């Protein structure tokens, strides 16, 4: 018997391609709903740290497209974790895998309905691991999600994480920062 | 709810 997950999750991959449109580089890799199928995927796909500059992975609840425009994300936001260029060889894959296990294993308590999915952006200037939630104004819920994320990933206080609306005249401040 | 902690997810791998 495979161990069933609370819901179905889809893995997406975007390969950087200066030729074509952003939305056309986005491919859904697989959908899974058991722990065993999660691992069969994870074990055979390339490590985040191995990706070429401009590539991303997304892990989103089935039926949520990993875009700002999707109805599930339109009023939402993200906890953002920047990974120092210098420390990425030791933190990038660890951060990403811990976040995936925390989400599929439903580790966000009574707040799991607010989680849309996770994103890793692999970049030259520095990688980013993010957790997308469906409502940017649910401050209590968002703060709590952030505290658990920080804990799961063992992010120290010297490295703030921030919650921001999905990105006119003014640079938008983050809604929440930890440590505050 | 179905909940798996990291230790458990590991032993399945
Ligand atoms: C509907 N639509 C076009 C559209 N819809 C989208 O939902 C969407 C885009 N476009 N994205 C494109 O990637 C850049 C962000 O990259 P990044 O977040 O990796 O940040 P950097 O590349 O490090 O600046 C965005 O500037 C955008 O061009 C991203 N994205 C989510």
């Amino acid at each position: 018997m495979r161990h069933p997950l609370q819901c179905h999750w889809a893995l997406w991959y975007l390969k950087a391609d200066r030729s074509k449109d952003w939305e056309d580089c986005l491919k859904q890799v697989a959908v899974f709903d058991t722990v065993e199928d999660f691992w069969s995927l994870y074990n055979h796909i390339q490590a985040a740290s191995g990706l070429t500059w401009g590539s991303d992975y997304y892990l989103f609840k089935e039926g949520i497209k990993p875009m700002w425009e999707d109805e599930n994300n339109v009023k939402g936001g993200r906890w953002l974790v920047v990974v120092d260029k210098q420390k990425r060889a030791q933190l990038l894959d660890h951060y990403w895998l811990e976040l995936l296990m925390a989400i599929i294993g439903e580790q966000f308590e009574d707040n799991g309905e607010y989680i849309c999915g996770a994103v890793v952006n692999v970049r030259q200037k520095g990688d980013k691991v993010s957790l997308w939630t469906r409502d940017s104004l649910k401050d209590d819920v968002n703060l709590r999600i952030g505290q658990i994320l920080k804990a799961k990933l063992e992010i120290p206080d010297t490295e703030p994480i921030r919650y921001e609306v999905h990105k006119t005249g003014s640079m938008v401040k983050p809604r929440i920062v930890i440590p505050s | 709810r179905i909940i798996y902690d990291r230790k458990f997810l590991m032993e399945c791998r």
